[PDB]
């Protein structure tokens, strides 16, 4: 079974890149 | 657990980011 904190995991992390283009975009 | 490591691990960089976004705004 692909668990459920494989799911989760993998949406926290597309979170994180999205939080670090943020912030290279704020610093530019 | 691996997964749930990397979980508690994943969470806390997301609340740091989330910590310089404010700092930086």
């Amino acid at each position: 079974e692909i668990d459920a904190l494989e799911f989760e995991n993998d949406a926290l992390e597309q979170k994180i890149a999205a939080l670090k283009q943020k912030i290279a975009s704020l610093k530019q | 657990r691996r997964l749930k490591q990397k979980n508690a691990r994943l969470k806390q960089e997301i609340a740091a980011l989330e910590y310089e976004i404010a700092a930086l705004e």
